[PDB]
């Protein structure tokens, strides 16, 4: 569940605007490379402490250790400023898609359990992501984006329902409809 | 299956051995660091005084302060892991 949520969230971010996607890619890659290089620069601290354990005040190894620790402190403060300069800059441009991806992760696990009454009701995931591509590629909806999110979940439920009832048997569509409604909105039938 | 019971025991013994050896290596390196830093500080706390005494009866202070400018963060970083690994390798078998 939690993996597929992030997968569809990344697809929606890449299909909303490419600039936010390229930014969230480049910032994360630079943060990872900076973390690896920071571990590499702090990996000489054992050498600067006990590389020979003698004449540490005499040789210039302690002089080069000052330059290395200066580089380490510079990269540490730079990474603090970078992790501050990416958090809210990615949260407000990434959190504008997750109420789509939440119910889109609900629908796949709804239609997964359709095989357990009739065989050959076995559904893939590559065609499902092809459908999730078709939801964008046919939409062309120019509104408020917060007015676009309910539009896209609405025009995705239609395509899911039509794609599954292409396959089904004629005495099974009411089954599929009621189980689908129980899957999407579990609050309108309360308890017991 | 009892084959899984014996696989369990063998991988327990293997992982416990590898982690005991790596924790003893980490405490050895941290102990060597805590020895060398204290020895160099005890050497530098009297050398300029001995030179001043020889000048009183009758050039490493800058690089010592430059080393201390990194050591104020470095020794403060490398301090705590001795007691940390010391309290960690009493909680290795259940892990």
């Amino acid at each position: 569940r939690s993996g597929l949520r992030g997968q569809l969230l990344a697809l929606t971010i890449q299909h909303e605007k490419p600039d936010l996607e390229e930014q969230k890619t480049k910032l994360l890659q630079q943060e990872e490379d900076k973390k690896i290089q920071l571990a590499k620069l702090e990996e000489s601290l054992l050498e600067t402490l006990a590389t020979s354990q003698g004449n540490i005040l005499e040789n210039k190894d302690l002089i080069e250790s000052l330059n290395q620790t200066k580089a380490s402190s510079a990269l540490i403060q730079e990474s603090l400023k970078e992790s501050y300069k990416l958090q809210i800059s990615l949260d407000q441009e990434r959190d504008a898609y997750l109420p789509l991806a939440e119910s889109a992760s609900k629908m796949y696990f709804i239609i997964s359990d359709l095989s357990k009454i009739n065989n050959m009701y076995r559904f893939s995931l590559a065609a499902f992501l092809r459908l999730f591509q078709r939801a964008l590629q046919n939409k062309q909806d120019s509104e408020n984006t917060e007015q676009r999110i309910q539009s896209l979940i609405s025009s995705l439920q239609h395509m899911v329902y039509e794609y599954i009832c292409r396959c089904l048997f004629k005495a099974d569509q009411l089954m599929f409809a009621l189980h689908f409604v129980r899957g999407m909105h579990p609050e309108l039938f309360q308890e017991n | 299956t009892p084959s899984q019971y014996m696989t369990f025991l063998h991988v327990y013994s293997a992982i416990s051995s590898s982690k005991k050896k790596e924790l003893l290596k980490r405490q050895s390196h941290l102990q060597a660091g805590v020895s060398k830093l204290n020895e160099a500080k005890a050497l530098v706390d009297e050398l300029n005084r001995k030179a001043g005494e020889q000048s009183v009866l009758l050039e490493t202070i800058k690089a010592a302060e430059v080393l201390i400018n990194q050591l104020d963060r470095e020794h403060k970083r490398w301090n705590a892991q001795v007691v940390e690994i010391t309290e960690e390798l009493a909680t290795l078998p259940k892990r």
